[PDB]
């Protein structure tokens, strides 16, 4: 799911599933 | 940024992860 | 879409919304 | 945190916004 064009809430969800109980800084 | 590098071209596991906490 | 329980991606989605082109963090 | 505050108990706009740049 990462490796291609992730824009807007395509690319949050993304950070979000990545990054786990970290969290995130989402900075566009 | 981001927009840059994930949206306007091809997203990474390598830099996604430089915006966990 | 804010005024109830907003957990996990359903968090992420209402920042992501709510913020804008400011973006935010989600620092669980 | 955001947690506490928005999923275990009901968010606000006014809390929201708090997380925004």
């Amino acid at each position: 799911f990462v490796n291609q064009h992730l824009c807007g809430s395509h690319l949050v969800e993304a950070l979000y599933l990545v990054c786990g109980e970290r969290g995130f800084f989402y900075t566009p | 940024g981001i927009v840059e590098q994930c949206c306007t071209s091809i997203c990474s596991l390598y830099q996604l992860e430089n915006y966990c906490n």
